[PDB]
């Protein structure tokens, strides 16, 4: 412990610094809420997407079924003369992904270029402050990124502890990544790094990009599934206990009548 | 930055040196007052105020001394040197009226001629060859010799208003001859011949009085010699009876003469000189003399002439009074009180209102000089102004009649300062009480409790008084002398060689405590130290001071206090021969001090602050202590070391042969140094390790024999430890003033050559290798290895009176070279310009990691200058004090004047920046709330809607 400081520094740089990462993030999560608007649907996409509701149902609960119905609906569904999913078809937009170049797609977009707003924001910042010593980290650090570090004090002497309001602030925003959450809820939109970024429960699930295709998908997707009644299997109940039925009806004694 | 701030915390103080020739003319007297000191300038003080209107400073080695000094009405006249350049000057402005040059002669006397209406001329008698100029402009057209020059002493020239120059001529014991020669052309009238066996000395004694009247007194026989210049022909041989005659036995009478250089005529009363103190007022008509107001006592005297009247000003020891044996003292409340009288000299009258009476401070000073302005003003009033002078060196000034007889005094000891050091303050209050509570030797987890809870509840006591005072609010410093968290304001300790002990602060600069020694004669070692600090509490503050003689051989100690100036109850004996050298023992003892052990001319070792432990932790550090010294005229080079208890044995033995080399100057290693980073980064990611060396000294030898060519200049590097000569430069043309610097492993050592006018700046520097030691224990018994030196050259456009390395408590910060200029500026350098790391040819990595490529040209930047404005014209020496931030070290030069300033070495990391807007923040601040609760309200309702719609 050396390099005595002012206590006028830390009471006009820690606080206003964090103060001010925290009320922007605030007002970014409140400004994404307000800028949020919804989508038109129209009512083929709605009945399509009901359909497709439907058949996905029929596909995980099929076995709590009976074995004539679930064939009169998989008929109903295939239907080799007329079919509903092959004759009724809608308007096809031409695409454009291919399977190499997509393949790769799915790490090229990805989140890479997320973090230059930050890196204004800390720029601003720092040029605010030329010359100033905000903390110490107690983390040993490398002399290799104290350029990085200061930037902005002539010392080649001093060790890289000492830190300069620029990663004070970026190490702020990662600190109440978790703690926004805190006070809004598991779905929180405060994150300071992904400004751009649109992270959001998703207005519409529902995306059929190609309405044709995914119903020749479904098509052969319940073809593909079979049949087991779990109904039939009703001995394992037949040779059991009924001691639960005692159990709340001795716990629902105690409660009257309002 | 500058600019704006001009003082914000800087002083600089001008001082003068001792009044030699000063003057008290000027009838007009507005606020002119000329003084001409014994350090080769020429200052002009203010009667109102006291200010300084203009200075001049040529020499001070050996040459440009001011003899005389004579006075026009507005233009003042003055010899320099010994009678080769004369200079003169005026008093309404500041600059040079004329110049002349005289011949190769020794100036015995100067005076003023007049031909029959005023001075035209003035009259020059040297040992052998006289001459006369003239005094409006300059021209030497009257010059000649005299009848005898080889068994001739002339001295105390007289002139007349008639236009007849006489000379005196008095031989140590024979005869004595009188000539005289014309004002037109020089011709010889004629010459008189006195016999005297008992005329010894003419210089300062015989006068000349009322009409070319010699008056000499005699205390063999006890008479009084009268002659004519003028007429008669032979002396008049007068015996005292008239008045009491009271000779002393040991003792040369003096004579006191007064007569105007404007008024042709002279006066017929003087003052003689009679034991210590006897002086006496008498007039000689023509044959009868007249002796009135036998002064008593009247330890000084003065003459003043304003008009056609006539003032004597006596100066007497009175306040009741009881005269010791030379000394004088009242023992009233004060003491040492003098009162000063003015008298007539035509008639024995006393005025009834000039009655002046003043007293000093310190005890053992006595008047010495005086001189006396009277003026008329009013009808019947008369006014004069008394400045005496302090035994040592100090001005004072008294008026007439006001509150104050004390107007203005001014420091003139404080020019010549030989050591110096900086103390800090005590403690404060608040946190001498935390500290003080915070101490527990042995205590339970309840007691700790109970002490904290204790603490708290004074907190809150203090708050609540804060915030009373505040709700309030809204509807001497030596008592004092409180730290705060940045501590800049330190108490520093000043010693002259006249023996006055000044103490002055950083902040203000204002004299706070001032002692006297009882007595210090010219060039006398001095060494300040300080043993015990501030920081505690259980004893007060230590501070010892060692001063020797030359000439006798006597050494004594003092051991004061830096902060109040009281001198404490302890002080040991010494006995044996003077003193040769003293070390401070890092190790402390006792309560909180450190232990001082100084070595006789027997060889032995003496312990200041004798104690039981004190001698059990010398005694078990024993073979550890090492003492070199050196020597220039025996040119001996000696190691002795402690053994078991006390004493001296040989170890280590160098000698040097003095004919062919001269011992100069030698440096050491500070003993508050410590160094943050012990390796340095090379090319590609390699460490290198450094040789930094606690223990090792360099010496700095020249040639005795000087030549255009033939100049030997070179530094030796030893080990104090055991001998052993690490590095041995020698360069081959430079002589001259040489100046070395030493720093953590650096050496800075600049020198002049003779074959190219030039100074050259040699850089030294020592590396080790790779690979480092035990890294664990460093000690000179073992480390057989030698490091590599480096050195380089630079080229340096100045003279470099005085150079020094900002020092930081830590060593974080860079290590700037400050550098004084003989104009006074104060230039700082940067110590990586002049690295001796410096690529000839630009390399790629050397380029790439830091590097400038090397070039011999460093030029003197105008932005680098701490000194805009304040210039110190003698720049003795600088010394730096490490403060307590990071990056401030406080530079004070001294001199012929004092200044003190803060030196930034790397801008500023430590302090908040000064253009920091908080109104541009505050708004931003209050802004983001705002906005956020207007945000809330917008996407409540913007929610609602869109549920509801
Ligand atoms: C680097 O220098 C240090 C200090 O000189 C060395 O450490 C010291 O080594 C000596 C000798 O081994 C140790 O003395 C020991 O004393 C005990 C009794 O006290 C004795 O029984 C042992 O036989 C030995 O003589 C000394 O304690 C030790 N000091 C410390 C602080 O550890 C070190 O060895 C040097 N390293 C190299 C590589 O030279
Ligand atoms: C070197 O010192 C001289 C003084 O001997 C400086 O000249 C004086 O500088 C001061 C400020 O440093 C001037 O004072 C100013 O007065 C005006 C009103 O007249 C006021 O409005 C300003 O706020 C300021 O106080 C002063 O006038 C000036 N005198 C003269 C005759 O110029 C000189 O500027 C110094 N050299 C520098 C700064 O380079």
């Amino acid at each position: 412990p050396e390099l005595l400081l002012d206590s006028n520094i830390r009471l006009w740089v820690v606080l206003p610094i964090v103060i001010i990462t925290f009320f922007v993030g605030m007002i970014r999560h409140y400004v994404s809420i307000l800028l949020q608007s919804d989508k038109k649907l129209t009512q083929e996409q709605v009945s399509d997407s009901q359909v497709l509701i439907r058949s996905r149902v029929l596909r995980e609960n099929g076995k709590y079924i009976p074995k004539q119905s679930f064939l009169t609906r998989k008929y109903y569904f295939n239907n080799p003369e007329d079919g509903f999913f092959k004759k009724t078809k809608r308007k096809v937009v031409p695409p454009s992904p291919m399977t190499d170049p997509t393949m790769l797609t799915d790490m090229m977009k990805g989140n890479v270029t997320n973090v230059l707003p930050m890196i204004l924001i800390g720029g601003w910042i720092n040029m605010t402050f030329s010359g100033f010593v905000t903390t110490k980290v107690p983390f040993p650090l490398t002399l290799r990124f104290k350029p990085m570090l200061q930037q902005g004090i002539e010392l080649l002497t001093l060790d890289a502890s000492w830190v300069s309001s620029a990663s004070w602030y970026f190490l702020n925003v990662f600190g109440l990544r978790s703690i926004y959450s805190l006070i809004l809820g598991q779905d929180n939109a405060a994150d300071q790094s992904r400004m751009m970024q649109e992270q959001m429960t998703g207005a519409a699930m529902a995306m059929p990009a190609d309405t044709n295709k995914a119903f020749k998908t479904e098509w052969e997707a319940l073809e593909l599934t079979d049949h087991q009644w779990a109904l039939d299997d009703v001995e394992e109940e037949l040779m059991a206990k009924d001691l639960h039925f005692e159990g709340m009806f001795k716990k629902e004694l105690q409660t009257s009548i309002f | 930055v500058y600019e704006d701030q001009v003082g914000k915390f800087d002083w600089r103080q001008q001082y003068v040196g001792k009044v030699k020739f000063a003057s008290l003319e000027f009838s007009p007297g507005s606020k002119k007052l000329v003084v001409a000191t014994e350090k080769n300038v020429i200052a002009a003080l203010n009667s109102r105020t006291g200010e300084i209107l203009w200075r001049h400073v040529d020499k001070g080695t050996a040459e440009g001394a001011v003899d005389a000094m004579l006075l026009h009405g507005q233009d003042v006249i003055t010899v320099s040197n010994g009678g080769r350049i004369m200079r003169s000057w005026e008093t309404n402005i500041g600059g040079l009226n004329w110049e002349i040059t005289l011949d190769s002669g020794s100036f015995q006397a100067l005076g003023l001629v007049g031909l029959q209406e005023s001075v035209r001329y003035i009259a020059v008698l040297k040992k052998t060859t006289l001459a006369l100029h003239h005094l409006s402009s300059g021209h030497l057209k009257w010059v000649e010799h005299l009848p005898e020059s080889d068994s001739i002493h002339y001295q105390m020239v007289y002139s007349y208003g008639s236009g007849v120059v006489w000379a005196l001529g008095v031989v140590p014991f024979s005869h004595v001859n009188i000539v005289k020669f014309n004002v037109e052309d020089g011709e010889i009238v004629q010459q008189v011949r006195v016999s005297t066996p008992w005329l010894q000395h003419l210089s300062g004694a015989c006068g000349v009085v009322d009409e070319a009247v010699l008056v000499c007194p005699d205390p063999s026989s006890r008479s009084l010699q009268t002659l004519a210049l003028e007429t008669e022909w032979e002396l008049r041989q007068i015996p005292l009876q008239s008045l009491d005659l009271e000779f002393g036995s040991g003792f040369q009478p003096r004579v006191l003469p007064t007569q105007p250089n404007p008024v042709d005529a002279s006066r017929a009363q003087f003052f003689l000189h009679l034991s210590p103190s006897h002086y006496a007022l008498l007039q000689y008509h023509y044959g009868t003399l007249s002796l009135l107001k036998n002064f008593p006592q009247t330890a000084l005297v003065s003459f003043a002439t304003t008009g056609e009247k006539t003032v004597a000003a006596v100066m007497a020891c009175r306040n009741s009074f009881s005269e010791k044996s030379s000394s004088k003292d009242s023992l009233a409340c004060f003491n040492q009180t003098y009162t000063i009288n003015l008298y007539l000299v035509e008639t024995g009258r006393r005025l009834l209102d000039t009655t002046i009476t003043f007293s000093l401070e310190q005890s053992g000073t006595r008047p010495e000089r005086l001189y006396i302005q009277v003026f008329l003003k009013k009808d019947d009033s008369v006014g004069y102004r008394a400045l005496v002078q302090t035994e040592d060196h100090l001005l004072l000034f008294l008026q007439q009649l006001a509150g104050k007889v004390v107007l203005w005094s001014r420091e003139e000891s404080l020019a010549e300062v030989v050591c110096l050091e900086m103390v800090d303050l005590p403690l404060t209050g608040a946190q001498a009480e935390l500290e003080g509570e915070f101490g527990k030797k042995a205590d339970g987890l309840l007691g700790m409790f109970l002490k904290r809870l204790s603490s708290q509840l004074i907190l809150l006591q203090a708050w609540t008084s804060h915030l009373w005072k505040m709700f309030y609010d809204a509807r001497i410093n030596i008592d004092t002398l409180a730290r705060d968290e940045f501590n800049l304001q330190k108490m520093m300790v000043m010693v002259t060689a006249s023996g006055k002990l000044f103490g002055i602060e950083s902040s203000s600069g204002t004299i706070l405590w001032k002692q006297y020694l009882p007595n210090v004669k010219p060039d006398s070692s001095f060494k300040l130290m300080v043993q015990r600090t501030t920081a505690h509490f259980p004893h007060p503050p230590q501070c010892t001071l060692l001063v020797k003689d030359k000439e006798s051989g006597m050494s004594s100690l003092y051991v004061f206090n830096p902060i109040f100036g009281k001198w404490s109850q302890v002080a040991p004996p010494v006995l044996k021969r003077p003193i040769l050298q003293s070390l401070l023992l890092p190790v402390m003892d006792q309560d909180y001090a450190k232990v001082l052990l100084l070595i006789d001319d027997e060889y032995k070792v003496t312990a200041f602050p004798a104690t039981r432990n004190v001698l059990r932790q010398l005694h078990e550090l024993a073979p550890s202590i090492f003492f070199y010294l050196v020597d220039a005229e025996q040119g001996r080079l000696c190691g002795y070391r402690l053994r078991k208890d006390l004493t001296t044995e040989l170890s280590w033995e160098l000698t040097i042969p003095p004919e062919v080399q001269r011992i100069v100057k030698v440096k050491g290693k500070r003993s508050s140094e410590h160094v943050h980073s012990q390796g340095r980064v090379m090319g590609d990611r390699s460490v290198l390790y450094k040789s930094l060396n606690p223990n090792l000294l360099a010496v700095v030898t020249e040639s005795t024999d000087a030549h255009h060519e033939r100049t030997f200049i070179g530094i030796f590097l030893i080990d104090g430890v055991t001998g052993r000569i690490i590095h041995s430069s020698v360069q081959k043309k430079a002589k001259g003033p040489v100046h070395i610097v030493h720093s953590e492993n650096w050496v800075v050592y600049q020198y002049w050559n003779t074959k190219a006018r030039r100074n050259e700046f040699t850089v030294l520097e020592l590396y080790e290798g790779t690979e480092q030691y035990n890294a664990t224990a460093f000690s000179s018994l073992d480390r057989p290895q030698l490091p590599q030196v480096l050195q380089q050259s630079y080229i340096f456009p100045s003279s470099i009176s005085a150079m020094e390395a900002t020092i930081t408590e830590r060593g974080i910060t860079s290590r700037h070279l400050l550098i004084g200029l003989p104009s006074g500026a104060i230039l700082s350098l940067p110590k990586a310009l002049l690295d001796p790391r410096r690529p000839e040819i630009p390399t790629e990595q050397s380029r790439e990691e830091n590097l400038i490529p090397y070039s011999p040209d460093v030029q003197i930047h105008a932005e680098r200058f701490i000194n805009y404005n304040q210039t110190v014209s003698r720049m003795r020496g600088i010394y730096t004090a490490p403060s307590g931030l990071e990056s401030t070290c406080l530079v004070v030069a001294y001199g012929l004047d004092i200044y003190q300033t803060r030196v930034y070495p790397s801008k500023q990391f430590d302090v908040l920046k000064d253009d920091y807007d908080y109104v541009l923040i505050s708004s931003v601040l209050f802004g983001l709330v705002f906005a956020t609760m207007i945000t809330k309200r917008l996407a409540q309702v913007k929610l609602l809607n869109r549920a509801w719609r």
